[PDB]
């Protein structure tokens, strides 16, 4: 109860066009024809400085990538944040409210110099 | 204090950099997934510095840097509570997200919109950190709904799949029913305690709390 | 409609999928696949045309009671985990007619080969209409399916969208 | 015998377990065939315009137009005030409004007594 | 819970990708040695989910049953938690058995 | 590339659990035609696999060896100074 | 089959079976694959309620 | 909870109610009862910011342990002895409150016999 | 996806490599053109088992409305070819 | 993506492995057992018990300050 002769031909005829079409869906070696692209000298130095494998120098290359990221994305923002916090946020009352440090027995205060007497003798035992 | 507060906010500000640069300030599509991952990597290191200080001397502070809106006797600020719950969860969340994004670079390597997938993943992380560090109820609500809306977009990632849309809208429906309780809590605290700040809610310490806490339980449900 | 022959084939086809879902382990599936296979041959030689229907209805009813609540589905079928997963990446072919010339110049070879197909379809359109009208009953068509290409050069009528449909894995 | 399947509006009867597919009368074969006839005439008309290359627009669908016209603009001219519409309209339209009136009126009347007498706590209430 | 629940999903995703977007465990198996590293993490995390002693989860999960057991609690709620903890092992063993042990059920070309 | 399929004349149902099916169906007078089609899931690397208890004890021989030396190593500098 | 003439505005619009769109041959080549309709086919009065993102009426095992 | 079977499937009068623990008379009954003393009187507890539930009677131990953690950082493995001391001190408190449970339970059993005698005298 | 592309000839090797382990057909008689009813007269119900083997081999599953129209080892490659967009 | 060892997908057979997979996989499996055993040895109280539970049945009415039944 398979295909009637017409159906077998039509499917064959369709597949003949179908696979021709799918072959047209391939890019020639020259594609895409990207417009001319400017390459910065800083990029040129790395492409020429890396070239071959030279795994030893990649650590220098990676350190450059991390140093750049650790500078623009960490050091610069913490300057902006710190300047904002130190001279603008903290000049107004109760903008940053800390929790007063815990004071344990037998400690001296840096500011006032007070000493808190230790606790009473412990009637403790071994174990 | 300066180092603790400065390093607490830098973690949050760092995560927004990939979003800001996504406005065509540095066009490197092929490297954006690695750019986002490395940002999460440093956010973990930065968060550990205030995390360690809490472990050592139990330091803890609030940061109300910005004044947004004063409705008569209710003052709304962009406050941040860096305490036990936030200090421990921030490193954990960033550490786990770090591994997920690195895993997702390989897993989603064949997706045409991988760049748009990492921006959404980073948007959720920003909403969650707002939710975790919120000091007043309104700011918490911003993150509360923010995570809810990114879930809608990420669940329905393959949007030609009707079952993905159905699952996406289903999440909004159930979480919307929960948001009824959250607004119930906000109305109670303002009406009775005259505030949305957690510092003032605890200081007054109301006795009768069935209604406001019943609402929160529905929000958590 | 489905011929009584077709129904038995479908009933047998599904019964093994649900049966395969109960066994999981291959060897335990083979043992019972033969047994269920045998139960068909028991009444297969029957040629009553009135008791075979009764068994089929009892067969269908028996299948429903034991059918797996959660049958396995291949992940590209109506119900699988990746059904229509790539429907968003599939785009029509007419969208390229609206491209800007600058971005059309990025593929000088590809679009030259496209213009040929538009010429090929444009030339072939008139013959395809003529073929369908003559090979169709006076009162109108009676079923689906179209005639194949009779003469050389002529292409199967109504072929453009079937031939030029989007790929199943566009990207 | 296994329990028979019981259908419902939210769970239709399976086609296999339906005593209407197996019977092959003279009417069924010439009826299930007729449905495929018109169904094919429409597809032929659609196929001609769909595959036409000298066409750029929307294929008007009269079935779609009739669907929307019967849902918005044809409802009123086919409406008769009788015992069903009047009763259905009354308890769906006036019902809820009355129900919510006595709920809120009773609640606010109860509150006002507790505030005039001072029995409602409003210690920190300075926002409204 | 963040550490190992996230690990479990990633390890599950590793199996998914290899088997050509197949999620049903009734079409998996025989991967204990085929993907040794995914298997190691899967067993490591699955044990953590079940609450192996001296492993992330023990310091939180076990310390809760101790407090739940010895508290002025609801007996039915206390019972339900304990039954649930046993159920944690059953479906974990379901994943390991159908996804790592036995003989493979996946297609031929993978 | 031109991937080469293994020669098909190596799928023997004997020596694997699939044969036990053949004996069972032979009793009632039937055979499993696709038996050798499923024979690739038991021969080769797939042949045999660790047990559930064996899988859990993965990497247990070395850990015990490391543990005994660990306690012993600590003991050396434990009651000496 | 017209809807009952109870004076609720239905008029002479066909009363198609109350079947969801998920209950249709998923493999038949639909003119609207997502909706599972055919051009020129009379749409159900509640078509917008029976789309695949909504009420489903497929037979259930239990 | 073995005792639960007694209180819910046995006699309720003998078992003591956890929310109604002994309202019995004062120290009378145990000759020369000794008051339980405290170390961190008022300001030492309200200077280490101890939680409202932790600083019951082992505050001196808990305060001492917290002192070691601050100094031992980052040697979080240190202070183990300090934590053990507080655990033991808490344990003794746990048993001491546990004794009151059995102390009243038998007092309840003793108290019923006298009532039974009077009812059964006639 | 990293899954190797399926070649037109590569499919045919798999299709016959499955029919050759059926244990109901003669390996030397089954060829690219071997009808299951007119050439070697295989049972119709065996078509269901034949197709199921194909579906379990390639992953995807053929519809029953079109599985019943395929008894030609050459046609199966044609059908799979027109379902995974294979052209070479 | 990544290094791409590019192990050919073999037909019906066991998939190819590499030297890095097994060594690293086995390394963590032994680490888990080493960590499990090392911690169990030093402090087993956390998993079996810290302090013995004092049975109140094996006590005396004197230490509890129970007045005599004879008043
Ligand atoms: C002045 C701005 C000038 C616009 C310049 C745009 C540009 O050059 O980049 C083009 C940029 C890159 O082009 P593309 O790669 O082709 O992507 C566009 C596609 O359509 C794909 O776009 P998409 O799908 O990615 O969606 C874009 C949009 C929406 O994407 C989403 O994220 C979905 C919404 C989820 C947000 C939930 C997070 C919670 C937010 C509250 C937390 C605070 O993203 C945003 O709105 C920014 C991220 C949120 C910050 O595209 C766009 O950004 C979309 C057009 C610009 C829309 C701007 C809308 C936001 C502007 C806000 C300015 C006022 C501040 C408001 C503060 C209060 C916040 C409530
Ligand atoms: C309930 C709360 C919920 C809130 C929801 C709000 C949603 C909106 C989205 C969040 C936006 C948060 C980001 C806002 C950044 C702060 C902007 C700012 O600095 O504003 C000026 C602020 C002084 O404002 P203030 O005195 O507090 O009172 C003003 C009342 N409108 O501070 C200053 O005085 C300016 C000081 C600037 C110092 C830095 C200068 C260098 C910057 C270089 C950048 C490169
Ligand atoms: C605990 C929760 C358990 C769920 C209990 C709710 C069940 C509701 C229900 O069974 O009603 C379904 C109702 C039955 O009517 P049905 O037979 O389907 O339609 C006529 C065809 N004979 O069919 C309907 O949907 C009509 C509306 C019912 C309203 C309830
Ligand atoms: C409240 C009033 C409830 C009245 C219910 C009883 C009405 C009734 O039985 O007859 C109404 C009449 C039909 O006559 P009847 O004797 O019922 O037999 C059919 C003959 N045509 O039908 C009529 O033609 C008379 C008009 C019926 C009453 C119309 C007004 C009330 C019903 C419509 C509700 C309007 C809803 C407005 C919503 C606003 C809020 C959103
Ligand atoms: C450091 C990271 C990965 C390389 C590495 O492991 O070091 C590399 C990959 C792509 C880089 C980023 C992208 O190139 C986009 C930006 C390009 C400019 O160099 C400014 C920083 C910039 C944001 C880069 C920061 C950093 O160097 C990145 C993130
Ligand atoms: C008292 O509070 C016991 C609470 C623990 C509830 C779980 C009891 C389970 C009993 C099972 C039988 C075990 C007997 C050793």
């Amino acid at each position: 109860s398979g295909y009637t002769p017409e159906e077998k031909l039509r499917l064959q005829q369709l597949r003949e066009l179908r696979r021709r079409w799918l072959k047209d869906q391939e890019l020639s070696p020259r594609e895409p024809v990207l417009p001319p692209q400017r390459v910065s000298p800083v990029e040129r130095f790395w492409n020429k400085f890396l070239q071959d494998g030279a795994l030893w120098k990649n650590v220098i290359y990676k350190t450059y990538r991390h140093s750049i990221f650790a500078f623009t994305h960490v050091l610069i923002p913490v300057w902006i944040i710190h300047y904002y916090l130190k001279y603008h946020v903290t000049t107004k009352p109760y903008t940053i409210v800390e929790k007063k440090p815990r004071i344990f027995p037998g400690d001296t205060i840096l500011e006032t110099g007070e000493v808190i007497p230790p606790m009473k003798e412990f009637p403790d035992q071994h174990h | 204090m300066n180092m603790f507060s400065s390093l607490s906010l830098v973690t949050l500000l760092l995560l927004t950099m990939p979003i800001m640069m996504m406005s065509f300030n540095t066009y490197k599509p092929s490297n954006y997934p690695l750019y986002v991952k490395t940002a999460i990597s440093y956010a973990f290191i930065t968060s550990m510095i205030p995390t360690m200080m809490f472990i050592h001397s139990g330091q803890e502070l609030i940061i109300s840097n910005w004044h947004w809106l004063t409705i008569q006797t209710l003052k709304l600020s962009l406050s941040f509570k860096m305490d036990y719950f936030s200090m421990m969860f921030i490193p954990v969340a960033l550490f786990v997200t770090w591994s997920i994004m690195e895993f997702s670079m390989w897993y989603m390597y064949s997706d045409p919109n991988i760049n748009k997938f990492f921006k959404y993943l980073l948007l959720f992380l920003i909403t969650m950190l707002i939710l975790v560090t919120a000091n007043n109820l309104f700011q918490l609500f911003i993150g509360w709904e923010g995570v809810g809306i990114m879930s809608f977009l990420l669940i329905g990632w393959w949007y030609g799949r009707a079952d993905a849309n159905t699952a996406a809208l289903q999440a909004i429906l159930y979480n919307r029913i929960g948001d009824i309780g959250f607004i119930l809590a906000m109305a109670w605290f303002l009406t009775n305690l005259n505030t949305w700040d957690l510092q003032q809610i605890f200081m007054l310490n109301p006795s009768d709390s069935n209604m406001p806490l019943i609402g929160l339980a529905l929000a958590a449900t | 409609y489905l011929t009584h022959q077709q129904k038995v084939l479908r009933l047998y086809k599904r019964a093994l999928r649900h049966l395969e879902s109960w066994c999981i382990h291959r060897d335990k599936y083979r043992y019972f696949a033969c047994l269920l296979r045998a139960r068909f041959d028991e009444h297969k030689n029957e040629k009553d045309m009135v008791k075979a229907t009764q068994l089929l209805r009892e067969a269908e009813e028996e299948f429903w009671h034991g059918q797996h609540p959660q049958p396995y589905i291949f992940p590209e079928s109506p119900g699988g985990t990746s059904y229509e997963r790539y429907e968003c990446y599939k785009v029509p072919e007419w969208c390229l007619d609206d491209w800007h010339p600058s971005e059309k110049a990025m593929y000088p070879d590809y679009f030259a080969k496209r213009e040929q197909w538009k010429k090929l379809r444009r030339e072939s359109w008139e013959r395809e209409v003529k073929q369908l009208q003559e090979e169709t009953p006076v009162g109108g068509p009676r079923t689906e399916a179209l005639p194949p290409a009779r003469k050389q050069g002529d292409l199967p009528p109504l072929w453009w969208h079937i031939v030029t449909r989007p790929r199943e894995r566009p990207m | 015998s296994f329990p028979k399947y019981e259908a419902s509006r939210l769970s239709s009867l399976p086609t296999t377990l339906d005593p209407a597919e197996y019977d092959i009368s003279s009417e069924t074969r010439k009826a299930q065939a007729e449905r495929l006839a018109i169904r094919s005439r429409l597809k032929r008309e659609y196929q001609l315009q769909y595959y036409d290359p000298s066409r750029r627009g929307v294929i008007e669908d009269p079935a779609l137009v009739r669907w929307t016209y019967a849902r918005s603009a044809n409802i009123y001219p086919n409406f008769r005030p009788n015992t069903k519409t009047s009763l259905l309209g009354a308890l769906f339209g006036i019902g809820p409004l009355v129900f919510w009136y006595y709920v809120f009126k009773t609640d606010r009347d109860r509150k006002e007594k507790l505030i005039q007498e001072g029995k409602l706590d409003r210690t920190f209430n300075i926002s409204y | 819970h963040a550490f190992f629940k996230a690990m479990l999903f990633m390890c599950s995703g590793s199996i998914i990708h290899s088997l050509n977007d197949e999620q049903d465990i009734r079409k998996m198996g025989g991967l204990f040695k085929a993907m040794p590293f995914t298997t190691t993490a899967l067993i490591v995390g699955s044990l953590a989910l079940t609450g192996m002693p001296f492993l992330t989860g023990f310091y939180s999960k076990d310390l809760i049953i101790e407090a739940a057991n010895t508290s002025y609690t609801n007996a039915w709620a206390l019972l339900m938690t304990l039954i649930a903890t046993s159920f944690t092992a059953i479906y974990s063993t379901r994943i390991i058995f159908f996804a790592l042990l036995g003989q493979p059920r996946f297609p031929t070309l993978v | 590339s031109k991937m080469e399929l293994p020669d098909y004349k190596q799928w023997k149902i004997e020596g694997t659990p699939l044969e036990t099916v053949q004996e069972k169906l032979a009793a009632r007078g039937l055979r499993d035609p696709w038996g050798r089609n499923e024979a690739w899931r038991y021969m080769g690397g797939f042949a045999n696999n660790v047990s559930f208890v064996g899988a859990l004890l993965k990497g247990f021989k070395w850990g015990f060896a490391a543990f005994v030396v660990a306690i012993g190593a600590e003991y050396y500098l434990e009651s000496q100074k | 089959e017209p809807y009952p003439d109870d004076g609720t505005g239905y008029g002479d619009y066909p009363k198609l079976p109350d079947r969801s769109q998920q209950e249709r041959d998923p493999w038949y080549d639909w003119d609207h694959p997502d909706l599972r309709l055919n051009w020129g086919e009379p749409m159900h009065w509640d078509l917008d309620m029976y789309i695949r993102n909504r009420v489903d009426t497929s037979p259930t095992p239990v | 909870g073995a005792h639960l079977a007694r209180r819910y499937l046995g006699d309720a009068s003998v078992e003591p109610d956890p929310l109604r623990m002994p309202t019995f008379p004062p120290d009378y009954g145990f000759p020369e009862r000794k008051e339980r003393e405290m170390v961190a009187t008022q300001q030492e507890m309200n200077d280490a910011q101890l939680v409202l539930q932790q600083r019951d009677y082992c505050a001196h131990y808990l305060i001492r342990f917290l002192k070691c953690k601050r100094d031992s950082f980052p040697n979080f493995l240190a202070c183990k002895h300090e934590r053990h001391d507080w655990d033991y001190c808490e344990h003794l408190d746990y048993v001491k409150r546990m004794k009151e449970f059995e102390r009243e339970r038998r007092l309840l059993q003793r108290k019923k016999r006298r009532e039974q005698r009077e009812a059964d005298m006639a | 996806s990293d899954a190797p592309p399926l070649t037109l000839e590569g499919i045919k090797d798999r299709v016959l490599y499955v029919l050759k382990l059926y244990d109901k057909i003669d390996p030397e008689k089954l060829s690219v053109n071997s009808h299951f009813m007119k050439d070697l007269g295989l049972d119709s119900l065996d078509q269901v088992e034949i197709i199921m083997a194909m579906e379990d081999e390639f992953g995807f599953e053929i519809p029953d409305i079109d599985a019943e129209k395929l008894m030609c080892p050459q046609e199966i490659v044609d059908y799979i070819a027109d379902k995974k967009d294979v052209y070479e | 993506a990544g290094g791409g060892a590019h192990i050919e997908p073999r037909y019906r057979q066991f998939p190819q492995l590499t030297r890095s997979q097994v060594i690293q996989a086995e390394f963590f499996s032994a680490t888990m057992w080493f960590w499990i055993l090392w911690r169990f040895w030093h402090d087993s109280d956390a998993v079996l018990g810290h302090f013995p539970y004092p049975d109140p049945s094996q006590w005396t009415d004197e230490e509890l300050g129970i007045p005599p039944d004879d008043e």
